[PDB]
C-alpha cells in the first residue's frame, strides 16, 4: 500500500498483473484480519494506478494476451469476450454484500461492518476506470430459476443507503458520485445513445434518474459523519451534469449543499466549499434563465433562483467569518477559484451567458524591481478586471461593518492570498477604489487603522497576513507617482508611507529583543501599546527553543518573522538615500540579531538597501474572428561601509548550510557587489570562497547533491561577471561536465547556458575563438524547446553585427533539425514548445529555406508506430511547424512544380497504412 | 377543485376579487367611529366572514401557475383580512366549531405568500385529521421569524418588499390567538425535542395544557417561552391567571433574572385601553400631563380647531412611525388617551395639542411618562375583565424582603416596581412604596450607577402621589442635585423625568421652588453646546 | 498602582458574561477606561470605551427582539449610544478619521433591527464624510444602507437627497469600474421611481434631475421596461401600468420592489 504510490530496468507490465490475481484470492481467504488487509491494497490501486497496470483490465481481451458464498459461473479473470474490470466487480459482491437471488441485505453477523465499508469504496474506484461493470449482471451462468424467482443485476449495491451506520450510508453515497462523473466522460455526454446499446446486452433498467435522487437524501442525512462523505460525491459528479442533457437534475444538487453551509461539524463545511470552489458559475447562470419551473421549484416561489450572490455573499465570504482557524482558511483559497468564474451581468465584453462559457474554451483551444510592483503598460482583459472587483467589494464590508472579532480577524486573510495570486499591480482597475483618482492605491486607509490599534497585532496568526497585504498596495502607485520621502511626490499618499515605515522598524526592534534577551526612531518603549507586542512573541518563541521540530512551515513567529523583512524590503525601494542616511545605522543592527533565525529573507533585506543606498465581442468575435486575425497578422511579419560586519557574516553561512533556498539568496548577494564596484576585498588575503564553489560542481555531475535544480541557475551567474575583473577559458570546462557526465538537461544543462550565452553573445581574437565552441554543444542539445529559446539570441546579433556571417549559420541548423523531425526527435510535447519553434522560422535566413527539397521530405513522412499518444503527439507537430513557411516564406507557385519531381504518392498515410501503425 | 376553477376560477370572476377587496378595506377601519347606523348587520355578519377566506384563495392560486397577482393586489386582499381579526364581532365566528376549516385555510394561505416571497427556493423562514395539525405545525414556525424575518429593517428582511412587514406582521399575532391554535403555540420549540406530548382534547384538535414549571427551569427553555406570551398576548380572561402561577414558582439567578422581567409585561396587557390583552390592535395608554387649552373654546376660538386639523393630518402619513397601524390607508389618526373609572377613547382630532414632546409622532412603547400624576388623583379619589387591583397587592410583599441578593438581582428589582406604578390604585399601596427606597440608598453604595439611574426615577414619583411635605422635600429634593452632576450619561436621563413630577401638580413648597434654579441653570448649559451640533452629542438626551 | 488597577477591572467582566448579566458587566468595561484618562494610553483608551458598546446592544436583543418586552424602553439604548460618544471624538485628536468612522457603522444597524428608522438615517451619514477623504468605496456602501432606511422611515422626499449623492462620485472616482459599476446600477433605477411617485415641480427639479427623465421619455432586460413607466404615468393608463408590476417583480430586488408599489396607488 506504500509503493503503489510510487508506481506512477523498470517494473514491467508483467510483473505487475501478478500482483493483482494474488488479492482475489484473499478476498475469499477467511480472517477478519486477513480479509481487511487486501481490501485497502484494492482501493489504492484504482485510484492510483500503475500506468502499465492501468491498460491491461480497461482491454477488451486483457488478462488473455498476456498469458499468450459465491455459487455460480462468475468466469475469472482469464476469460475473453469481456474486461477484467467487468470480471472484478462480480467477484467482490457476491462474497461480501449481496446475495444472488433478490434484491436484500446481507447480515451484519456475517460480514464485518468494517468489512462491508472496504468493499464499497472499491467498486466505486473502478467504474471511474471501466464503467460498463456496474450495468452487468451478477453471475454469467444464470444460477437456478427453480430455487430463486427472478436474477437481479448489480443495483442492489445501491440499497446499502438505508443500513445503519456512518461509512456505509456514505460510501454508497459516493458510490453513486462517481458513477455518474464516469458515464459522460466514457460517452461524450451522449446519455442517450450510450443506454441503448447496454439494455439489449444486459437487459437492467438502471438509468440516472433513479441514482440523483438516492444522492439527494444522503446530503440530508442525520449524522456528522454520513454527512462529510455525501459532498465529496457532488465534487466529482456536478461538474459533469451541469454541461450534459441531464442538466435540469444538476442544478438542484449545487441548491441543497447551500443548506448545509450551517452543520456544526467542522469537516462538513470544508468540503461543501471545495465543491463550492469547483463550480463554474458562468456556466451556472445559463441555466437560470432557461428555467420556469426550476426558479419556483417547491411551494412555487416567485422572483429569481439567484445562486451566484447567495453563494458568494452568504456562504464563501461568511464562512471566513467562522471560529475555527481551520475553517477560515480553507475559504480564502475559493475566492481564487471563484473570481475567474464569475459572470455578474452585462459587461462591456461578454453580454449573454451564452457567449460567457464560449470564452474559457477558446483560450484552452485556440493559441530587477522586487517582486511587489510593475512599470509596464500592462495589458489585461477587460473583462477579467470586472469579477476581481467585486469580489473586493463584499471583502471590505465584512471588515468595516462586522461586529465580531471573528469577521476582522480571518478577512485579512482573505486578503492577503488574492495578492499573491492576483497581484495589486497588475489588476490595479479592479483594486482601485478612490485613491487617487486618475497606478492606484487600493483600499490601504482602512488596513493602517487595524494595526494602529492595541487589539488587532496582538495574535500572530492573522497580523503576519495584514503586513504582506499593506505593501502591495502602496507600491501599485510606483508607476504614477515618483516624479520628507522625496521620491513619493504624493502628499496624499506619504502619511501611508510614514507609518508603515514607523511599524516595521518597531517590529523588527521586537524581534531583536526576543532573539537576544534583552530587557525592554523605531523604539517600543515608551509605548503601552507595543509593550503588548512583546509579550506576544516571547510565547512563540518558548516553544521553538523547547520543542525541536525544523522542517515546519507554520510556526507563527518563523512564520511572523517571514513577513516583517519581506515588507521591509518593499518600501526601501520608493526610499532614497537621504529619508535612509539617518538609518542606515539602525536597520544594520537588528539584522546582526535577526540574521541566525531565517538567513533566507534577512539578506533580502540586505540586497535591497544597497540598490537605494546607491541610488538604484459577441461569440463571432470570440470563437472565429478574433483568434483569425491574430493568425494572418504575425504572417506578413514573417514576410520580413557599516556592511563589512555584516557582509563576513553571510558566507561563513554559504559553507556550512544545506538548506538550498538559502543558497540560492546568498549568489545574488554577490552579483550586486561586482556590478556596483565593491573592491574584492571580501577575501582579503586568501581565496577561501571563490575555492569552494568549484568544489560543488564535483557533487552535480555524480549526483552527490540533493537541491542542484535550485542553485544551478544562480551559481553559474555569478561566475561569468567576475572574470570582466576564474577566466571564462576555465568557465566553459565546467559546463561541459554536466551534460554528457551527470543528470538529465532540463533541470541542470539546459538552465546551465542561460546565464552563459546572454552573457557572451549579446554582451578581439581571443573572443572569437570562444564562440565557436558554444555553438557545437547546443546542436547536440537541439531536442529540447528550452535550448530553442537561447538560439534565438544567436541569429539576431549576426543580422546586425554581420550579414555575411549570418546567412552561413542558418544553413547548418537547417539540416539538422529537418532531419530530426521526420524521426520525431524533437520534444515538441508543450505548447510551450510550438509557440519557441514559429518563432524561429521567421527569424532563420530565407536563404537557407528557399530550396523546397529539404522541407518536404521533412514533411511528408509517417512515423514509426502511432500506438502510443507519446508518439501520436510528435508527429502531429512537426506537420504543423514546416507547413507554417510554405505559406509565408513561399508561396503556392514554388511548392507544387516540385512534387511533379519528387514522387510522393498520395497513397502515404492511407487508410489501409494508418490501420496497421494502431495495432503494430 | 372541478367547480372552483369554473365558477371561480374565470378570469371575469377573479378581477372582482381585488376590486372587491378593496370595498371592505375602508368600511371596517371606520367601525372604531362610525354610529350604530352604520355598523355592519348581525344576520350579514356570516358572509363576511366567508369572504375573507374566498379572496384570499384566489392569491395562491396565481402563484401556483401565472405570476403574482398584481403585487397590488396582494395588497388589498390582506387588507381584508387584517380587520376582520381585529373587530370584536368579526373575529369570535372564526373560532367556532363550524369554522374548523376556515380557520386553517388562512394559515395554509398566508404561510403560502410569506414562503413564496420570503423565502427563496432551497432555504426555510429561519434558521385527528391531518389537515388540522397541518395547520397547528405551520403556526410554529412564523412567530420565529418575527426575531429575524418580518422586523423592520432585519438583515434577513431585505427579501420581503417592506409593505408587507407592516401588514404580515399584524396577521400573524391573531391567528394564533384562536381557540384553534392557541395552547399549541405558547409551548416553546425546545420542549418538543425533549419528552413532552400529552393528549389532546377540546372538542377541537390540540387542546394542550399549559407547560409546567419544571421545564421552566433552564434559561434556553426559559428565553423562548417568554417570547411567545408577550407578542402573543392572551384571550378570555380564564387565560390570563393561568399564566401568572407558573411564573411564581420560578421565584440559578440566571433563571431569577429573566423571571422578575415577565412580570412586568403581563400588567400592561391589562393597562391596555382597548382590548388589554391583544398587541394585534392595540397599545399602551398613555397620559398628557399637559392640561387642554384656554385659548380655544371662543368664536374666533372654534374657528383655530379646524384649520390645524388639515396640517396635522397629513404630516403623520409622511413623518410618524406606524407602531398602531398595519394597513396602508390614509386618514388612520388614532392616540389611544383614554377619557377618565375609565371611560370612552378619545380621538385624534380632540387632543390637538396634548401629547407630551418627550415622544416621537405616533411610535407607542413605554417611555417613563406613561401615566401622568394628573391622571392618577381622578381615577383614584385621592389628592393631597382581570381584577388588576388583586395582582398589585401581592408584588408589594416581594421585592420589599429582597431588598430589606446579589448585585445583579439588585438593579432590576428596583426597575419592575416603576413600570406597575401605573396600576397602584389606593393610598395606601403608595405609602409602602417609599418606604423601601431610601433605606437602601443609606445601605447599598452610592457609586453603583446602575442601580443609580433606576432609582431617581422610583423614589421621585412616589412623592407626587403623596404629598410634598417638608418632610418629604428635604430628601426628595437632595438627589436630584446629585445624580446631574454624574459622568454617567443614560444616567443623566432618568433623574430629569424625576424633576416633572414634582414640578407638575403639587402647589410645592416655597423654599423647595428656590431649588428650581438648581434645576434652571442645568438646561442653560447644555443648548449652547447642542445648539450647533445635535449630530454628535446624542438624541434621547437631546 | 494606576497602572495595576486597569488590570484588576479585566478579570471582573469576564465572569459576568458567563455568568450572562450584562448591563454589569457592561458597567465594568467602563472602568477601565476612566483609568487611561488619567494616564494617557491613547488608541488603548479607545478600547475600553468600545467593548462597553458591546454589552448595551445585548442587553436589548433580549428586550426587544428575543423577550420583545413592552416594558423595555431604551435605558440600555441610552447607554448604547453614550459609550460611543467618547469613541468617536478620541480617534480624531489622534488623527484617524478611518476608524472613527467604523464605530458609527455600528451604532446604526441596530437602531434599524431596533425599530427606530428616521434616527437610524442619521448616523450612516456621519460616518461617510469621515470616509470620503480616505476611502471612496467603503463610503458609498454607508450610503446605500442610508436609502433603506428612509423608506422604512417613509421620508420619500429626503430618499431624493441621498440617491443624487451616490452618482456624483462614480462620475468623479469610477469613470465604471467595477465595485463602483454595481453602485450605479442601484441608483438609476430607484431615481426613476420616486419621480413618478412624487413629481417635483421644475423650480425644485435641479439639473441632475431633468437629465435622467429625457433619456426615457444597466441591463438589456430592464433597461427597456423602465422607459415604459415614466410615459403611462404622463399618459395615466391603468392597463399600462398593471401589467409591468407583474413583469417587473423577478426583476428588482424588494428594495427595489418598494418603490414601485407606491407609484401604481398614487397614480390609481
Amino acid at each position: 500500500r506504500y509503493l503503489v504510490p510510487l508506481l506512477q530496468v523498470s517494473p514491467s507490465a508483467e510483473q505487475l498483473v501478478q500482483v493483482y490475481e494474488l488479492t482475489l484470492h484473499h478476498t475469499q481467504h477467511q480472517d477478519h484480519n486477513v480479509v481487511t488487509g487486501a481490501l485497502e491494497l484494492l482501493q489504492q490501486l484504482f485510484r492510483t494506478p500503475p500506468p502499465e497496470l492501468l491498460q491491461t483490465l480497461t482491454a477488451v481481451g486483457g488478462i488473455g494476451q498476456l498469458t499468450a458464498r459465491i455459487k455460480g459461473d462468475i468466469g475469472q479473470s482469464t476469460d475473453d469476450d469481456s474486461a477484467p474490470l467487468v470480471h472484478c466487480v462480480r467477484l467482490l459482491s457476491a462474497s461480501f454484500l449481496l446475495t444472488g437471488g433478490k434484491n436484500v441485505l446481507v447480515p451484519d453477523r456475517d460480514v464485518r461492518v468494517s468489512v462491508k465499508a472496504l468493499a464499497l469504496s472499491c467498486v466505486g474506484a473502478a467504474v471511474a476506470l471501466h464503467p460498463e461493470s456496474f450495468f452487468s449482471k451478477l453471475y454469467k451462468v444464470p444460477l437456478d430459476t427453480t430455487e430463486y424467482p427472478e436474477e437481479q443485476y448489480v443495483s442492489d449495491i445501491l440499497n446499502y443507503i438505508d443500513h445503519g451506520d456512518p461509512q456505509v450510508r456514505g460510501a454508497t453515497a459516493i458510490l453513486c458520485g462517481t458513477l455518474i462523473c464516469s458515464i459522460l466522460s466514457r460517452s461524450r455526454f451522449h446519455v442517450g445513445d450510450w443506454m441503448g446499446t447496454i439494455r439489449t446486452l444486459t437487459g437492467n433498467t438502471f438509468s440516472l434518474a433513479d441514482c440523483i435522487p438516492l444522492l439527494r437524501k444522503t446530503l440530508k442525512d442525520e449524522s456528522s459523519v454520513t454527512c462529510k462523505l455525501a459532498c465529496t460525491a457532488v465534487r466529482n459528479c456536478v461538474m459533469s451534469l451541469c454541461s450534459s442533457s441531464y442538466s435540469e437534475l444538476g442544478l438542484q444538487l449545487i441548491i441543497d449543499v447551500l443548506t448545509l453551509r450551517n452543520s456544526s461539524y467542522w469537516l462538513v463545511r470544508t468540503e461543501l466549499l471545495e465543491t463550492l470552489a469547483e463550480i463554474d458559475f458562468r456556466l451556472v447562470s445559463f441555466l437560470e434563465a432557461k428555467a420556469e419551473n426550476l426558479h419556483r421549484g417547491a411551494h412555487h416561489y416567485t422572483g429569481l433562483l439567484k445562486l451566484q450572490e447567495r453563494v458568494l455573499n452568504n456562504v464563501v465570504i461568511h464562512l471566513l467569518g467562522d471560529e475555527d482557524p481551520r475553517v477560515r482558511h480553507v475559504a480564502a483559497a475559493s475566492l481564487i477559484r471563484l473570481v475567474p468564474k464569475l459572470f455578474y451581468k452585462c459587461d462591456q465584453g461578454q453580454a449573454d451567458p451564452v457567449v460567457a462559457v464560449a470564452r474559457d474554451q477558446s483560450s484552452v483551444y485556440l493559441k530587477r524591481i522586487y517582486r511587489g510592483y510593475n512599470l509596464l503598460p500592462s495589458i489585461t482583459d477587460v473583462t477579467m478586471e470586472n469579477n476581481l472587483s467585486r469580489v473586493i467589494a463584499a471583502v471590505s464590508h465584512e471588515l468595516i461593518t462586522s461586529t465580531t472579532r471573528a469577521l476582522t480577524f480571518g478577512c485579512c486573510e482573505a486578503l492577503c492570498l488574492l495578492s499573491t495570486a492576483f497581484p495589486v499591480c497588475i489588476w490595479s482597475l479592479g483594486w482601485h477604489c478612490g485613491v487617487p483618482p486618475l497606478c492606484t492605491v487600493g483600499m490601504a486607509t482602512m488596513i493602517l487603522t487595524l494595526l494602529s490599534s492595541a487589539w488587532f497585532p496582538l495574535d500572530l496568526s492573522a497580523h503576519q497576513d495584514a503586513l504582506i497585504l499593506a505593501g502591495n498596495l502602496l507600491a501599485a502607485s510606483a508607476p504614477k507617482s515618483l516624479r520628507v520621502w522625496p521620491a513619493l511626490g504624493d502628499r496624499a499618499l506619504v502619511p501611508m508611507v510614514e507609518q508603515l515605515f514607523s511599524h516595521l522598524l518597531k517590529v523588527i526592534n521586537i524581534c531583536a529583543h526576543v532573539l537576544d534577551d534583552v530587557a525592554p526612531l523605531g523604539s517600543f518603549y515608551h509605548l503601552p501599546s507595543y509593550l503588548r507586542l512583546h509579550d506576544v512573541l516571547k510565547a512563540t518563541h518558548a516553544n521553538y527553543k523547547v520543542t525541536l521540530d525544523l522542517q515546519n512551515s507554520t510556526e507563527k513567529f518563523g512564520g511572523f518573522l517571514r513577513s516583517a523583512l519581506d515588507v521591509l524590503s518593499q518600501i526601501l525601494e520608493l526610499a532614497t538615500l537621504q529619508d535612509i542616511g539617518k538609518c542606515v545605522e539602525e536597520i544594520l543592527g537588528y539584522l546582526k540579531s535577526c540574521f541566525s533565525r531565517e538567513p533566507m529573507m534577512a539578506t533580502v533585506c540586505v540586497q535591497q538597501l544597497l540598490k537605494t543606498l546607491f541610488g538604484t465581442p459577441g461569440l463571432y468575435h470570440y470563437c472565429f474572428m478574433a483568434p483569425y486575425t491574430h493568425f494572418t497578422q504575425a504572417l506578413a511579419d514573417a514576410s520580413l561601509r557599516l556592511f563589512e560586519p555584516l557582509v563576513i557574516k553571510a558566507l561563513k553561512q554559504y559553507t556550512t548550510t544545506t538548506c538550498v533556498q538559502l543558497q540560492k539568496q546568498v549568489l545574488d548577494l554577490l552579483a550586486q557587489l561586482v556590478q556596483l564596484r565593491v573592491n574584492y576585498c571580501l577575501l582579503d588575503s586568501d581565496q577561501v570562497f571563490i575555492g569552494f564553489v568549484l568544489k560543488q560542481f564535483e557533487y552535480i555531475e555524480v549526483g552527490q547533491f540533493r537541491e542542484s535544480e535550485a542553485i544551478i541557475p544562480n551559481i553559474f551567474f555569478f561566475l561569468v561577471l567576475l572574470s570582466y575583473e576564474i577566466g571564462i577559458p576555465k568557465i566553459i570546462q565546467l559546463c561541459d561536465g554536466i551534460m554528457a557526465s551527470g543528470r538529465k538537461a532540463v533541470t541542470h544543462a539546459i538552465p546551465a547556458l542561460q546565464p552563459i550565452v546572454h552573457d557572451l553573445f549579446v554582451l578581439g581574437k581571443e573572443l572569437e575563438t570562444q564562440k565557436e565552441v558554444v555553438v557545437s554543444m547546443l546542436l547536440r542539445l537541439i531536442q529540447y524547446h528550452q535550448v530553442l529559446e537561447m538560439f534565438i539570441l544567436v541569429l539576431q546579433q549576426c543580422h546586425k553585427e554581420n550579414e555575411d556571417k549570418w546567412k552561413r549559420l542558418s544553413r547548418q541548423i537547417a539540416d539538422i533539425i529537418l532531419p530530426m523531425l521526420a524521426k520525431q526527435q524533437m520534444h515538441i510535447d508543450s505548447h510551450e514548445a510550438l509557440g519557441v519553434l514559429n518563432t524561429l522560422f521567421e527569424i532563420l535566413a530565407p536563404s537557407s529555406l528557399r530550396p523546397v527539397d529539404m522541407l518536404l521530405r521533412s514533411m511528408f513522412v509517417t512515423p514509426n508506430t502511432m500506438a502510443s499518444v507519446s508518439t501520436v503527439q510528435l508527429w502531429i507537430s512537426g506537420i504543423l511547424a514546416i507547413l507554417r513557411v510554405l505559406i509565408s516564406q513561399s508561396t503556392e507557385d514554388i511548392v507544387l512544380s516540385r512534387i511533379q519531381e519528387l514522387s510522393f504518392s498520395p497513397y502515404l498515410i492511407s487508410c489501409t497504412v494508418i490501420n496497421r501503425l494502431r495495432d503494430g | 377543485w372541478s367547480k372552483l376553477n369554473d365558477l371561480f376560477g374565470d378570469a371575469a370572476l377573479y378581477q372582482s376579487l381585488p376590486t372587491l377587496a378593496r370595498a371592505l378595506a375602508q368600511y371596517l377601519v371606520v367601525v372604531s367611529k362610525l354610529p350604530s347606523h352604520l355598523h355592519l348587520p348581525p344576520e350579514k355578519e356570516k358572509d363576511i366572514v366567508k369572504f375573507v377566506v374566498a379572496t384570499l384563495e384566489a392569491l395562491s392560486w396565481h402563484l401556483i401557475h401565472e405570476q403574482i397577482p398584481l403585487s397590488l393586489d396582494l395588497q388589498a386582499g390582506l387588507d381584508c383580512c387584517c380587520l376582520a381579526l381585529q373587530l370584536p364581532g368579526l373575529w369570535s365566528v372564526v373560532s367556532s366549531t363550524e369554522f374548523v376549516t376556515h380557520a386553517c385555510s388562512l394559515i395554509h394561505c398566508v404561510h403560502f405568500i410569506l414562503e413564496a416571497v420570503a423565502v427563496q427556493p432551497g432555504e426555510q423562514l429561519l434558521s385527528n385529521p391531518k389537515y388540522i395539525t397541518a395547520a397547528c405545525e405551520m403556526v410554529a414556525e412564523m412567530v420565529e421569524s418575527l426575531q429575524s424575518v418580518l422586523a423592520l429593517g432585519h438583515k434577513r428582511n431585505s427579501g420581503v418588499p417592506a409593505f408587507l412587514t407592516p401588514l404580515l406582521r399584524n396577521i400573524i399575532i391573531s391567528l394564533a390567538r384562536l381557540p384553534l391554535v392557541n395552547s399549541y403555540t405558547r409551548v416553546p420549540p425546545l420542549v418538543w425535542k425533549l419528552g413532552w406530548s400529552p393528549k389532546p382534547g377540546g372538542d377541537f384538535g390540540t387542546a394542550f395544557p399549559e407547560i409546567p414549571v419544571e421545564f421552566l427551569q433552564e434559561k434556553e427553555v426559559f428565553k423562548e417561552f417568554i417570547y411567545r406570551i408577550n407578542t402573543l398576548g392572551w384571550t378570555s380572561r380564564t387565560q390570563f391567571e393561568e399564566t401568572w402561577a407558573t411564573l411564581l414558582g420560578v421565584l440559578r439567578t440566571q433563571i431569577n433574572v429573566l423571571a422578575v422581567q415577565a412580570i412586568t409585561s403581563l400588567v400592561l396587557s391589562a393597562m391596555t385601553v382597548p382590548v388589554a390583552g391583544n398587541p394585534a390592535v392595540s397599545c399602551l395608554e398613555q397620559q398628557p400631563r399637559n392640561k387642554p387649552l384656554k385659548a380655544l373654546d371662543t368664536r374666533f376660538g372654534r374657528k383655530l380647531s379646524i384649520i390645524r386639523g388639515i396640517v396635522e393630518q397629513e404630516i403623520q402619513a409622511m413623518v410618524s412611525k406606524r407602531e398602531n397601524i398595519a394597513t396602508h390607508h390614509l386618514y388612520q389618526a388614532w392616540d389611544p388617551v383614554p377619557s377618565l373609572t375609565t371611560g370612552a377613547l378619545i380621538s385624534h382630532e380632540k387632543l390637538l395639542l396634548q401629547i407630551n414632546p418627550e415622544r416621537e409622532l405616533g411610535s407607542m412603547s413605554y417611555k417613563l411618562g406613561q401615566v401622568s400624576i394628573h391622571s392618577v388623583w381622578l381615577g383614584n379619589s385621592i389628592t393631597p375583565g382581570v381584577d388588576i387591583h388583586s395582582c398589585s397587592q401581592f408584588l408589594l410583599e416581594l421585592y420589599s424582603r429582597w431588598i430589606l441578593t446579589p448585585a445583579i438581582l439588585i438593579s432590576e428589582v428596583v426597575r419592575s416596581l416603576l413600570v406597575v406604578s401605573d396600576l397602584f390604585t389606593e393610598r395606601n399601596q403608595f405609602e409602602l412604596m417609599y418606604v423601601t427606597l431610601t433605606e437602601l440608598r443609606r445601605v447599598h453604595p452610592s457609586e453603583d450607577e446602575i442601580l443609580a439611574q433606576y432609582l431617581v426615577p422610583a423614589t421621585c414619583k412616589a412623592a407626587a402621589v403623596l404629598g410634598m411635605d417638608k418632610a418629604v422635600a428635604e430628601p426628595v429634593s437632595r438627589l436630584l442635585e446629585s445624580t446631574l452632576r454624574s459622568s454617567h450619561l443614560p444616567s443623566r436621563v432618568g433623574a430629569l423625568h424625576g424633576v416633572l413630577y414634582v414640578l407638575e401638580c403639587d402647589l410645592l413648597d416655597d423654599t423647595a421652588k428656590q431649588l428650581i434654579p438648581v434645576i434652571s441653570d442645568y438646561l442653560l448649559s447644555n443648548l449652547k453646546g447642542i445648539a450647533h451640533c445635535v449630530n454628535i452629542h446624542s438624541q434621547q438626551h437631546v | 498602582n494606576v497602572a495595576e488597577a486597569g488590570e484588576q477591572f479585566g478579570q471582573l467582566g469576564r465572569e459576568l458574561r458567563a455568568q450572562e448579566c450584562l448591563p454589569y458587566a457592561a458597567w465594568c468595561q467602563l472602568a477601565v477606561a476612566r483609568c487611561q484618562q488619567a494616564l494617557f494610553h491613547g488608541p488603548g483608551e479607545a478600547l475600553a470605551l468600545t467593548e462597553a458598546a458591546r454589552l448595551f446592544l445585548r442587553q436589548e436583543r433580549d428586550a426587544r427582539q428575543r423577550l420583545v418586552c413592552p416594558a423595555a424602553y431604551g435605558e440600555p439604548l441610552q447607554a448604547a449610544a453614550s459609550a460611543l460618544g467618547a469613541a468617536v471624538r478620541l480617534h480624531l485628536e489622534l488623527g484617524q478619521p478611518a476608524a472613527a468612522a467604523a464605530l458609527c457603522l455600528e451604532l446604526a444597524a441596530a437602531l434599524r433591527d431596533l425599530g427606530q428608522p428616521a434616527a437610524a438615517a442619521g448616523h450612516f451619514q456621519r460616518a461617510a464624510q469621515l470616509q470620503l477623504p480616505q476611502l471612496p468605496l467603503a463610503a458609498l456602501q454607508a450610503l446605500g444602507e442610508a436609502a433603506s432606511c428612509q423608506l422604512l422611515a417613509r421620508d420619500y422626499t429626503g430618499a431624493l437627497a441621498v440617491f443624487t449623492r451616490m452618482q456624483r462620485l462614480a462620475r468623479e472616482h469610477g469613470s465604471a469600474l467595477g465595485a463602483f459599476s454595481d453602485v450605479l446600477v442601484r441608483c438609476e433605477v430607484s431615481r426613476v421611481l420616486l419621480l413618478l411617485l412624487l413629481q417635483p415641480p421644475p423650480a425644485k427639479l435641479l439639473p441632475e434631475h431633468a437629465q435622467t427623465l429625457e433619456k426615457y421619455s444597466l441591463p438589456e432586460e430592464l433597461f427597456l421596461l423602465l422607459q415604459s413607466l415614466v410615459m403611462a404615468t404622463h399618459e395615466k393608463d391603468t392597463e399600462a401600468i398593471k401589467s409591468l408590476q407583474v413583469e417587473m417583480w423577478p426583476l428588482l430586488t424588494a428594495e427595489q420592489n418598494h418603490l414601485l408599489h407606491l407609484v401604481l396607488q398614487e397614480t390609481i
